[PDB]
Formats: C-alpha cells, sequence, structure tokens
RNA sequence: UAAAUUAUGGUCAAUUGUUAGUAUUCAUAUUAAUUUUUUUAAAUGUUUUAUCAUUUUAUAAAGGUUUAUUUUUGAAAGAUUUUUUGUAUAAAAUUUUAGGAAUAGUUAAUAAUAAUUUAUAAUUUUGAUUAGAUUGUUUUGUUAAUGCUAUUAGAUGGGUGUGGAAAAAUAAAAAAAA
C-alpha cells in the first residue's frame, strides 16, 4: 500500500516470508473481515473479552 | 410497496454472519436466547406493557407502525 | 446493499484504551535530543502572558 | 453446476460433437460425495456440512483413556469418575450426604489432631 | 447505594451484552440472587417487586427466599413461598425443600413438617437434613419410636447417616429404651468412623447403664 | 584453539570414512558401528531422551528410550523438484499404478502432510513412519478404485512458492461457494505444525500452502 | 572499537576515538601522500600571502569581485540543493548547458 | 543500595559482620516482621542491588542469585496473602475468634460444616469446608519455614540489602507519635 | 510363524432447511454510433493611505520539460512584553524505447567562505549518458481474476534583489485593517 495505507500485504496469497514477518502475516496481523472474532486485543485483556 | 415491472425479491437472511452450528458457544448462546426468547408475541405481553393509554395502543398500532 | 449488518459485542462492550498495542517507536538521538528539549523548554515557559 | 469448454487446442473447434462430449466425459469424470465418503470411510454429511462436532471425525481415532486425563490409579475411562459424569446442578443434596465420609471420617487421630500447628519447634 | 455492577463486560453476551434500557432488570436480578442477604422480609418484598417487573425467576430464587428464612424461622413464609412454587409449577429444590423443613422444625410446626415431608417424599430425592428435619419435629411432640421409625425409613431410602442424624437417633432411642436399636447405630458408627459428639455421647453412656 | 564446523555434516558429526566425497551417505555405516558398539533395546522406534517421549501413553508404549541408538533409524533410503513437489507425484503415479506402498521422503512438511492425509482418511496407513529419509504410505482402494483422485503440489511447478493468509484459508474452506471439507488443502503454520484448512480456519491462522488432495 | 555506540549515535569512528584506540589499514604512498601534503600546500599559499602581498590582494580582488557580481549568488533552494543537475534535469540541455550529463555518482 | 564499594559476602565474613551476641528471641516473630517489611516494598526497591565495579561475569550470576530470591519471597507473598484470606474467611464464616482458628481440629470442622448446611447455605458450608482442607496444609505458623530463613541469609549475603529495613517514618499506634524508628529486625 | 479369546448385556440411523465466500456462458457486456444535447464573441472598477509618493493585497494560460520533497523563526496568527534566537533546506524506494554503449565545468579529501592543492577519483552491461516518448497519478474502465487498461494535483536558475518567502503582467470573487 505504500505511505498512507494500512494494509501491509496482499490479501490471500503473498511471496515466502521469514521469522516476525511470516509470524505477522500468517497471524498477527489484524483481519477485518473475520466472521468468528474481531481483530485480538493486547494480552491482560483478551481473556476478560474471549466469551 | 412495489413499482411496475421490476420483479423483485425475497431476502432470506438479515445479513451475512457465521452459522451458529459451528461452535459450541454460539450454540449455547442461540439456545439461551430462545429460552429467553418468546415464540410469538402478541399485542398483550410483556413487550407492549408500555402502551399504558389507549391513545398509545391506538396511535402504536394505526399508523406509523412501520416507523 | 448490508441494510442489515452488525458487529460483534467486543466492540460495544470494550473498555476504553484496551484496544492500544504496545509498539516500541524507534528514533535517532538526535531526535531525542531534539525531543527532550523542546518539551523542556515548553515546560518551563513562563505563564501569565499566553500560556 | 457450471461449466467452460476450451476448445482452441483442437484441430477443428468448430466440430459440433466436442462441446457434448466434453460434457459427457466431465459428468463421467466427476464422483458424488456419497462415493467419494464411503471411500475414505466417513459419513457424507460431514465433508458438506458445518457442524461442530464434526471437528470430531477428521481427527483420527485415539483411546478416550489416552484422550482424558488419568487417575490416582493411572488410565480411567472419563465416564467412571463421578463429577464428569454427573450434571454440576445435581451434586449438593444428595452428593454431600455421600462425600461427608469422604471429607469427615477417619480414626481419632485423623479427626482429632490439629495439623495446623508449628513443625520446626523441636528443632528450633 | 448503588448496583452492584452494571456496565459493559459483566453481562452475558446471548442477552446482547449491555442494553442500557434493563439495567434496572439487571440489578433488580443481582439482587435478588444476592448471597449474602439475610432479610427475609427484603426477600419477600423482592420477590414482590420481580412479579410486578416481570422478570423470570428460576427455582434459585425461591431456593435464596427461603434460606434467607431459617435463622428466624419465619416457616409461615417459608410455607407461602411453597404455595406459590406449587401453583406455578416450579419445582423446589433439595435444599429449598431443606431449608422449609428446617424453618418449620426450628419453629415446632411438627405438623407442618409431617406435612411437608408428604409433597416431595416419594418423588423428590431427599437427604440427611431433609431427614433430620422429621426426627426433630417427632421427637418436638415426643413421638421418639416414630423418630426410630424414620429413622428406618431414611435406611430404607438408602441415603447415608450423618453425625447429626446419629446423635438425634441415639437421643431418641435412649430416651425410649431401644437396646437392639442403639447396638445398631453404635455398630454403625463405629463402622464409618464418625467423630462421636457430646449428645450422642451422653446417649451412649445412658444406655450403657442398661446394657 | 578451536575449529568451528561448518556444513550440517560437520555439525551433526561425521566420520567421512570414504577418502574424498564429503557428500557420501554414511547413514548405513553410522548405523551398523553403532548396533555393533552395544541386548535390552527392542526394535521399537528410539527416542535419544526421555523427555521426548509421546505425550499419548499408547504412542508412549510404541516408543522406547535409548541413549544415542536412537539416531540412524529406519530401513528405507531417500528416493530440484522440492520434497512436496516429489511426494506428490510419486503418490499420484503409485495410485495410477494402483500399487500398495509408495517409498517417499521423510521431512517435516511431507511426514505432516502424510499425517493430516491420514487423519482424513486418504491412506490407509503407513510403514517406516519414524524414519527420517523416507518412509512408505499404504494407499488405500475401495472397490478397485483408489480413494485418492487428484494430489497437486501448491507450487505447481516446482520453484515458486507461497504465503496464505486466513483469509485464504476461510476462502479454501468455503471455495465455489459451497462448505468444503471435501478437498483438503494443508499449510504449514508459523509454529512449524502442518494443519489443513479446517482447523486452520477454526484457529483464524494461515501457513506456507503444501498441497491440496481429494 | 568496531561497534558504533547505539545510544549516542557516535560510529565506530569515535567509540575507538573515546577509547583510546587506533583501528587503521595500513595506507599506500598516494594514500600517505594524500594525508600528508595538506599542510605543505596551506603552508606555501600563507607564504605567498606573507611574501608578496600586490598578487595575492589582486587575486584577492578578483575571486571577491567574481563571487560578489555573480549570479545565483542568492543561497536559495535552487543554489542550495546539493546536486543541481540531477535535481533539476528539465533545465539541463534546453535552459542550462552548463552540465552535459544529468548523473555524476551513484545516486 | 547499590554503592561503590559494595561486594557480595560470603559466609564467614556474614557471620564476623553479623556478629552479634543475643539469649533470647523469637526466630519466628522477627521473620514475620521482616517479612512484613519485605512484602511492603515496590518492585523498585529490588532494582539498584547489584554493586558496580564488579566483573561482568559475577555481575550477571548476583543477577540470576537476586533474581531467585526475589521470585521466591513473591511465591511466599502470594501464599501468605492467601493463608491469610482463608483464615478470614473461616472467621467470618463460623464466628469463632480468628486467633483460635490456628489450632482447630476436623471434629471442629465438621461440626461447624454441619451447622452451615443445616442453616441451607450449602454454597457457603463447601466455601468453609474448602478452606479449611486448603489451610490445614499451608497454615502453619512456620510453614516453609527454612526456605524463608535461607531466603533471609542469601539477603544478608547479597551485602546490599543492610539498608533497606531501618529509617522508616513511623507513627506509635497508640499514642500517634511521629518519629523515625531505626531498629534493624534484619541485623 | 501365536494360533480367531464367545456375554451379541443394548440396537432403536439420516433429514427440521440457520450463511467462516474470487467464481468462470468466446458471447453477452465494452466503445465511436442505432439514443449525443447544451450553450459560449473579446475590448476589463480591487482597496486604503500622510498625495506627482508611501503602507496592505505571493502560483492565469500557451510554449519549453518535469527528481520522488520542502515547517524563510523572520510577514500574519499573536495575547504582560521580547527574536527578523520561535531546529523550513535533508534521505530511503518504485519508470518507458525490435534492431543496447560508452558518459563528464566531472568523485572523494581539504587550515580551501571565494579549493593555483592531493588521490590508483566518479557514472555504466545489475543497462548509464544523449536521443525518442514523457507531469506524476491502489481514484478510470473491464474481469471469476494481485490480469489488462485510463487519468489534468502540481512544478517552472536573467522582468524589478524588492520581500518573511518570486509564486509577480492575470484575476467564478478566499471579503481584503468602521
Amino acid at each position: 500500500g505504500g505511505p498512507g495505507s494500512p494494509v501491509r500485504g496482499p490479501g490471500y496469497y503473498a511471496p515466502p516470508m521469514e521469522g516476525e514477518h511470516q509470524r505477522g502475516y500468517t497471524a498477527e496481523w489484524r483481519d477485518l473481515r473475520n466472521p468468528m472474532r474481531p481483530p485480538e486485543f493486547p494480552t491482560p485483556w483478551e481473556r476478560k473479552y474471549r466469551q | 410497496a412495489r413499482k411496475h415491472g421490476l420483479f423483485y425479491g425475497k431476502m432470506r437472511f438479515a445479513e451475512q454472519k457465521i452459522t451458529f452450528y459451528s461452535d459450541r458457544f454460539l450454540f449455547r448462546d442461540l439456545v439461551n436466547r430462545r429460552e429467553a426468547s418468546y415464540a410469538n408475541v402478541w399485542e398483550m405481553d410483556d413487550p407492549y406493557r408500555f402502551l399504558q393509554t389507549e391513545q398509545d395502543y391506538e396511535d402504536y398500532w394505526g399508523d406509523n407502525y412501520d416507523v | 446493499f448490508r441494510g442489515a449488518d452488525t458487529y460483534s459485542v467486543k466492540y460495544c462492550e470494550q473498555g476504553r484504551y484496551e484496544y492500544q498495542r504496545y509498539l516500541m517507536i524507534n528514533r535517532f538521538p538526535s531526535e531525542y535530543k531534539k525531543h527532550f528539549l523542546s518539551f523542556l523548554s515548553n515546560i518551563r515557559m513562563s505563564s501569565g502572558s499566553a500560556t | 453446476a457450471g461449466c467452460r469448454i476450451n476448445l482452441k487446442a483442437t484441430n477443428n473447434p468448430k466440430s459440433p460433437t466436442h462441446t457434448v462430449e466434453g460434457v459427457f466425459e466431465a459428468v463421467k469424470a466427476l464422483r458424488s460425495v456419497s462415493e467419494i465418503a464411503a471411500s475414505r470411510g466417513k459419513v457424507p454429511h460431514s465433508l458438506i456440512y458445518n457442524i461442530y462436532p464434526y471437528l470430531e471425525e477428521i481427527r483420527r481415532r485415539k483411546g478416550m483413556m489416552a484422550m482424558h486425563p488419568p487417575g490416582k490409579d493411572g488410565l480411567l475411562m472419563p465416564d467412571r469418575v463421578v463429577d464428569n459424569r454427573l450434571p454440576d446442578h445435581l451434586k449438593k443434596g444428595y452428593y454431600d450426604d455421600v462425600y461427608w465420609k469422604d471429607f469427615f471420617a477417619g480414626s481419632d487421630e485423623h479427626l482429632n489432631e490439629p495439623r495446623m500447628g508449628l513443625r520446626g519447634d523441636e528443632m528450633r | 447505594m448503588h448496583p452492584r455492577l452494571s456496565g459493559q463486560g459483566v453481562f452475558p453476551r446471548y442477552g446482547g451484552g449491555w442494553m442500557h434500557q434493563f439495567g434496572h432488570v439487571y440489578a433488580l436480578q443481582q439482587e435478588l440472587l444476592n448471597a449474602e442477604a439475610n432479610n427475609w422480609f427484603r426477600a419477600m418484598e423482592l420477590w414482590h417487586t420481580a412479579r410486578h417487573e416481570g422478570v423470570a425467576m428460576n427455582v434459585s430464587h425461591y431456593t435464596n427466599i427461603l434460606r434467607q428464612c431459617v435463622p428466624p424461622t419465619a416457616w409461615e413464609a417459608s410455607l407461602m413461598v411453597l404455595k406459590q412454587m406449587r401453583r406455578e409449577n416450579i419445582r423446589p429444590d433439595v435444599v429449598g425443600v431443606g431449608c422449609a423443613l428446617a424453618a418449620c422444625a426450628d419453629a415446632n410446626r411438627s405438623e407442618e413438617v409431617e406435612k411437608v415431608f408428604s409433597c416431595f417424599s416419594g418423588k423428590l430425592k431427599l437427604d440427611s437434613i431433609c431427614y433430620l428435619a422429621l426426627i426433630k419435629a417427632k421427637m418436638s411432640r415426643g413421638g421418639y419410636a416414630e423418630a426410630l421409625a424414620v429413622g428406618r425409613e431414611q435406611d430404607a431410602d438408602g441415603v447415608p447417616f450423618l453425625p447429626h442424624t446419629y446423635t438425634h437417633l441415639l437421643e431418641a432411642a435412649e430416651v425410649a429404651d431401644d437396646g437392639e436399636m442403639a447396638l445398631e447405630l453404635a455398630r454403625r458408627m463405629s463402622s464409618e468412623q464418625w467423630p462421636v459428639s457430646d449428645r450422642g455421647r451422653e446417649a451412649l453412656k445412658k444406655l450403657s447403664t442398661r446394657h | 584453539g578451536h575449529r568451528l564446523l561448518h556444513g550440517k555434516r560437520e555439525r551433526e558429526g561425521s566420520l567421512f570414512a570414504v577418502a574424498n566425497d564429503v557428500k557420501r551417505d554414511e547413514r548405513l555405516l553410522r548405523q551398523q558401528l553403532n548396533a555393533l558398539l552395544e541386548t535390552p533395546l527392542v526394535d521399537l522406534p528410539g527416542v535419544e531422551r526421555r523427555r521426548d517421549l509421546p505425550a499419548d501413553p499408547i504412542t508412549r508404549l510404541f516408543f522406547q528410550h535409548k541413549g544415542d541408538h536412537a539416531l540412524y533409524y529406519g530401513t528405507y533410503d531417500k528416493p530440484l523438484y522440492t520434497p512436496i513437489y516429489d511426494f506428490c507425484h510419486r503418490i499420484r503415479e503409485a495410485t495410477e499404478q494402483r500399487k500398495r506402498f509408495v517409498v517417499v521422503p521423510s521431512t517435516i512438511e511431507t511426514r505432516g502432510c502424510a499425517r493430516v492425509m491420514h487423519d482424513h482418511g486418504l491412506v490407509a496407513g503407513f510403514r517406516d513412519f519414524h524414519n527420517d529419509r523416507a518412509f512408505a504410505v499404504e494407499l488405500k482402494y475401495f472397490q478397485g478404485d483408489s480413494t485418492i483422485n487428484v494430489i497437486e503440489p501448491c507450487s505447481y511447478d516446482g520453484r515458486t512458492e507461497f504465503e496464505w493468509s486466513p483469509k485464504m484459508m476461510r476462502r479454501l474452506l468455503n471455495t465455489h461457494g459451497i462448505h468444503n471439507r471435501l478437498v483438503v488443502y494443508i499449510c504449514r503454520t508459523a509454529d512449524n505444525r502442518i494443519i489443513d484448512h479446517i482447523h486452520a480456519v477454526k484457529e483464524n491462522i494461515g501457513g506456507r500452502g503444501l498441497m491440496m488432495v481429494h | 572499537g568496531l561497534n558504533g555506540c547505539v545510544e549516542t549515535g557516535r560510529s565506530r569512528s569515535e567509540v575507538a576515538r573515546d577509547l583510546g584506540l587506533s583501528y587503521t589499514r595500513p595506507l599506500h604512498e598516494n594514500e600517505k601522500k594524500q594525508l600528508s601534503h595538506q599542510a605543505v600546500y596551506y603552508e606555501r599559499l600563507a607564504k605567498f600571502k606573507m611574501e608578496q602581498p600586490e598578487a595575492a590582494r589582486a587575486m584577492e580582488r578578483e575571486r571577491f569581485v567574481r563571487k560578489f557580481s555573480g549570479m545565483f549568488v542568492k543561497m536559495d533552494i535552487r543554489s542550495g540543493a546539493p546536486d543541481f543537475p540531477s535535481t533539476y534535469r528539465r533545465l539541463l540541455g534546453t535552459k542550462v548547458v552548463r552540465w552535459a550529463s544529468k548523473r555524476h555518482g551513484p545516486n | 543500595h547499590a554503592t561503590y564499594g559494595a561486594v557480595p559476602l560470603t559466609h564467614s565474613q556474614v557471620t564476623s559482620v553479623y556478629a552479634t551476641d543475643g539469649g533470647k528471641v523469637d526466630e519466628l516473630g522477627l521473620l514475620e516482621l521482616v517479612e512484613e517489611r519485605i512484602f511492603s516494598w515496590k518492585l523498585n526497591k529490588w532494582e539498584m542491588r547489584i554493586p558496580p565495579n564488579l566483573p561482568n561475569d559475577q555481575k550477571e550470576l548476583i543477577r540470576q542469585e537476586q533474581e531467585n530470591l526475589k521470585q521466591i519471597l513473591s511465591g511466599w507473598r502470594k501464599c501468605f496473602g492467601a493463608l491469610n484470606a482463608d483464615i478470614l474467611q473461616i472467621s467470618s464464616l463460623t464466628g469463632v475468634p480468628k486467633e483460635v482458628v490456628r489450632e482447630k481440629n476436623r471434629t471442629w470442622l465438621q461440626e461447624e460444616v454441619a451447622k452451615l448446611r443445616w442453616m441451607g447455605e450449602v454454597n457457603k458450608a463447601a466455601l468453609l469446608r474448602d478452606a479449611f482442607m486448603r489451610l490445614e496444609a499451608f497454615g502453619s505458623r512456620d510453614f516453609m519455614f527454612m526456605e524463608r530463613l535461607c531466603c533471609i541469609y542469601g539477603l544478608a549475603r547479597q551485602g546490599t540489602f543492610d539498608e533497606a529495613f531501618t529509617n522508616y517514618i513511623t507513627e506509635d499506634p497508640v499514642t500517634n507519635d511521629i518519629f523515625v524508628d531505626e531498629r534493624n529486625p534484619f541485623k
């Protein structure tokens, strides 16, 4: 996306990524179209909103 | 209401969302909501106890009921 | 178009500032000195006239 | 269903039999969910429908005593534990009678000896 | 002087989380199920308030109401609670019935304890305190033979004996001299390794003079 | 003084008994030297240290602890074209030939993917599954026809690799407008554990794509 | 003296200088000449200015006039740009012919 | 705190530094005082305890040792807090003085639980039973006595904790006189 | 070579339409058209001031070719004040050509403002320089599509050296000190 865009990787597939980048793209980056859970909060307040 | 020559359709679900059979907790939430829910709610039930005056009854049920 | 669409209850029952994730912002030591001096001067600005 | 045919790789793409032959060949090659599920060894609906207990059917078969935590003697079936077996809204009236001996029965030294005392007085 | 807790993140999801149009409902429910509440007048008044406000009440609300009535022994209020549950077809719990029996027994309303231990006698799996209530009610009017009878009834029903039941039944057998029954009780007590209470020790001492 | 070990062969330790060939196998020679180096050991798979033992009691029952005889285990050998590509190709060829066992290389991804195929019921079983070079897949047929219809790698060519996102996993689960538990897509997550798209979507994660099979 | 200071921002060289160490490669003759003939030219110029001041004054007047009476002496942004030929490319060729190319370095 | 000349201490040096003569003092009471002093700290008080001008290897080893000490003290802090919470719970439920709760027995527990269950409080009786069963295993006035005393001895060995147990402005509980208490229970 | 252990003592299935989302028509769409309309003729009044002057009033077009920039504190905002001290000048990264090669007011160092100096300097086949095309431009259009396709935000080293800043020969108007 570049300067102003929040998007960090392509929508569906991308080139191989390593270390923290792979971890983020696979699991940790914000996925706002998820229908089961919304983006996940930091550690101390994800537990109390789990349900 | 409808217009001429437009052949309107029908919408089956209000929204696009994950089904409740896909999770144990969604299933339990729906079961609890159904038990807390009516099955057929009428003009006499609790949710309409705020129509305490006959004029309120008439204005709510006569026109602007959609509103 | 999406006339009836809802969102999770986490969104409406989250506390304030629960979503802020801790990220370590990095900046040059020259930037550190510049900003620290600027903040110190702003703190030390004398009141009465316009502050 | 949806079907698409590319004929530009044929000598005569204008021939009339090509489309029908291709559609019938594809239908021949197509397999049913019943056949797929039977060949794999599982029910047909578990491959089409989103019901949450179907997650158990894609995993392999494992012993019940191996999956559930062991007891004091080792492996035991989870169904032999009274707490596992009983609903929580039933273990207040008669469960208490049953287990009173569990907590409040024992030898005289067991029932009258306070364990809540100094345990280093002699060495000090 | 405030709702015990009211806001985001304290109420079940399936209800829509926190709907501010039902804050009174949530506060009323928490006060109804307040476990630290011990004012039985407050319990009756809160039940009436909930009745007017149309909040569905389970068996646990009535159980709390009854639990609040034992220390003061408002047996009549407990019986009215049971009558209302009969009217609404809300089945009481073993603990709620035991609370009613305890109120009546400590109030010495042996007739009412006898009546209550006939409506739920065969259907509900009553327990040791429910049988102790009959034992106490019978010994109140002085039916020690019938106290021994209800002891055998408990034995037949299969719910075990507890030290309080042993003490009361031993007292009954002591006053009405039943050497064989007391031998049975003492042998069972020794087998089960119960802590012998002072009352049971005195009963056994008085009986040892006989046997 | 101290000399550092450069290659994996030197780091893992290698005699290099042969004259100059540095890439000679050595697995067998080391296996028989270790064997005669001893009989309290059974032919069940060994594990080098106790805490590596499986969590499942029944699998712990099959596994035994051996100090350094847990290494070099295995009977088969390793038979461009990355291991997943070659694994898919061999299984497809053997299935079309209506064979029983397919000896296929054993890497982390290939082995996990074969385990996932077993879980979903596309392979009858395995042989020599604890080998770290190659393992045999016992293919399953039903009424003359093979259970596996098509099996192909994510990298259709041997070169290009991909990274599936959680949106991609949900895409696969709802492919073509259906609910798709029929064709199974395998992805290796950021934790180096191989899962299918059902579990990936249930867990809200993706990973590197391995293959698809049905 | 091989790692700069992360917090102070000092380079490898400043860290070594502060430690009192010296990490300098063996220099060739031309490199040593570069580092040696800095002082000789300064001394030659200073001695020239001290010895014959008429010619020195003439040359200094020439420099000063050539600068003062010169275009592009504003010290504006255009003059302050480091690489004029590449920052301002459309000028070259059709407007400015001083530079016959737009690239003189790695940028 | 850390000092430019502070150093760790060995056993002989600790004995020489704290070489004092005494005839009678309650180890348990003084240990409780020192532990309450430790518990009434902020995490900051553990900060500047590594003596500087000390080689990096010994510095790191002292860091592990002090972190182990702090973790053990925090674990005992949590255990002590839970034990006192259970003591208050039992005292409130039964009505007995909380002082004599520590010398009760299973017969008394049975009788009290029976009274609670008779009065119709099954959950409350369960709370009392769980608290007593959980507390008969953790309530000994000297429960981890050796661990606690070894932790205090390790603090003494560190050599940077001698001064954190004094110079506190306290107030007389009875006369309400504000003063500076110089007594060193750690010493 | 482990050899077919007799509790068969618990059967009574599935379906209740409830959703974790790129989906494919080689001919329908898509354009100039079958439906394209509607007007437009220049020659011009910003302002206040102490008056032949001074103060306030900084991005019109065509052409030429375009790196990928810009917080003059300096004017105003603006105040119990006071500076033309309130750090504006920098960097990273993404271009095109059917017949593919050399480029230079040149690189770094410097007690050198304003370079008489020193060096085996610098750009380029990982595609430079010049020439040709040429504002950029996830905004347009199309598709099942990370494919194809389209575009007007601007900028401007010799016209006064004035000004805080050249952006200064035209101004659908952003109200410009009652």
